[PDB]
């Protein structure tokens, strides 16, 4: 009911500030439910979008610079890949590694068999998603997660 | 109770106007059209007529919140051609396709059928 | 025309390594007729029906529009400049993430591997002739695939 | 000497400790932003680093 208490809430208690909890120095909140399954399904390497679907998704984004990126496939027809569109969402230059650790790939020795792009590993650089499916391990409330690196 | 009267879904408000145009500053030559009291029925069609046009660089619409009757259309064109003209033309063009569709339909009904009325 | 980073005519050794295989995207395993360069590459098999017996032409370029840069992004469908080979049946755009050979030894720096990513479609090349053209750089490199020969 | 002390700190020999400021992630940012070529010779004198 006052400006002092409104100031005290805005500055101290407000939700974008309750994100990484000191309860166990990992995020308190990450992507949940239905969206999380839809993000898995979306980042797979086989997803491709026509000019219309990309424009529609771009239209729903917020900080979008306004410059449609070049589709990963120019010919025979324009196609954007899933990871690519995701890279517009990832902030300025947030950069993780690893965090592939779902069932996929192998229980540690298979990937060292020279890295044959088994596609699981989640690599991002300069804030642009280079490869690999996103999941609870990347986006979840896990200590090493993407949401942790943005904050 | 807090539920709007259902007619408030489509009647324009006396202090409102049907369309509003605001420039975008992020990129040169671009526009943002606000369509009030309209829905996917209108929004989705205008998107497709604009994308048909080859001078249009970008076109898209988004209904900002489901409980809130309003759509926004972002369109961007080449410097050589105003984005507003493409929108006006896109409607007229669309009006023409539906008119031809209506004439062909009535005539098709007029084809040797019985009980047509 | 683009300054050519790499150029060769490749033969397919196999279309399914490990054999696990999947839809739309498929991983080719290839070998260059110079028999001094190796290639592993994903392609959209749904829009570019590859065959095991097929002999492909592959080109790698740092640009498309004559020589000047294209780092504008923003694919710009309105361009019409015949500067592009565009003559090729399959073209991809992408970034290089790793490049990658033994250099620890005496003068080493001999034999080399490049890893490229085309929006999540991965590529790997081994060589030594591409040593002046492989770079871990921003989104710039294009893969042009054509003709599948005869 | 630090290595020897550090063995006494962690007799169970675990490699995983909680600390502020992710040094690997910052260094990794330095390479990515300055566009440092891993092959080209670096332009850095070691004594500047130690000091």
């Amino acid at each position: 009911q006052s400006l002092e208490t409104r100031a005290e809430i805005q500055e101290l208690a407000m939700v974008p500030r309750m994100i990484v909890t000191p309860q166990s120095n990992r995020p308190v909140m990450g992507i949940v439910q239905d969206t999380l399954t839809a993000v898995r399904k979306f980042t797979k390497r086989d997803v491709f979008l026509e000019r219309g679907e990309v424009m529609n998704l771009l239209m729903f984004l917020s900080t979008w610079d306004g410059k449609v990126p070049q589709p990963a496939i120019l010919k025979p027809r324009p196609l954007w890949t899933g990871k690519q569109i995701f890279s517009l969402i990832i902030p300025g230059h947030i950069n993780c590694i690893r965090t592939h650790s779902t069932h996929p790939d192998d229980e540690d020795s298979g990937p060292y068999k020279h890295i044959s792009p088994g596609d699981t590993k989640v690599v991002v650089e300069n804030g642009e998603l280079i490869m690999g499916i996103l999941c609870k391990k990347s986006l979840g409330t896990s200590a090493g997660s993407l949401v942790h690196i943005s904050y | 109770m807090n539920a709007p009267p259902a007619f408030e879904s489509f009647l324009l408000f006396e202090g409102e106007k049907k369309i509003t145009i605001n420039k975008d500053t992020k990129v040169p030559n671009a526009c943002l059209f606000t369509i009030n009291k309209e829905d996917h029925t209108l929004g989705n069609i205008i998107k497709s007529q604009l994308l048909k046009d080859p001078q249009v660089l970008f076109a898209g619409y988004k209904v900002p919140h489901p409980l809130e009757h309003k759509i926004i259309i972002r369109v961007q064109t080449t410097p050589d051609y105003s984005p507003q003209e493409a929108f006006t033309n896109a409607i007229t063009d669309l009006i023409s396709e539906l008119s031809l569709l209506e004439e062909r339909f009535r005539v098709a009904i007029k084809d040797k059928q019985e009980g047509i009325e | 025309m683009a300054g050519i980073l790499f150029e060769d005519i490749f033969d397919v050794k196999d279309i399914d390594p490990e054999g696990k295989k999947f839809d739309r995207v498929s991983r080719l395993h290839c070998e260059s007729e110079s028999f001094k360069m190796d290639l592993i590459l994903d392609v959209n098999i749904q829009i570019y029906p590859v065959d095991l017996g097929d002999k492909f032409r592959l080109v790698i370029a740092s640009t498309l529009y004559e020589d000047g840069t294209l780092d504008d992004g923003e694919y710009n469908p309105t361009d019409d400049r015949p500067s592009r080979a565009d003559q090729f049946e399959y073209v991809m755009y992408g970034k290089v993430y790793r490049i990658e050979g033994d250099e620890t030894s005496t003068e080493a720096a001999t034999r080399l591997s490049a890893y490229v990513s085309y929006g999540g479609l991965l590529m790997r090349l081994q060589g030594d002739a591409n040593n002046l053209h492989g770079f871990e750089v921003d989104s710039r490199v294009y893969l042009l695939m054509k003709k599948l020969a005869f | 000497e630090d290595r020897e002390v550090l063995r006494v700190i962690f007799p169970t020999g675990d490699s995983k400790v909680v600390l502020p400021c992710n040094l690997l992630r910052m260094i990794w940012n330095a390479q990515k932003i300055f566009h440092i070529n891993p092959r080209l010779p670096s332009d850095l004198h070691p004594i500047k680093v130690v000091e």
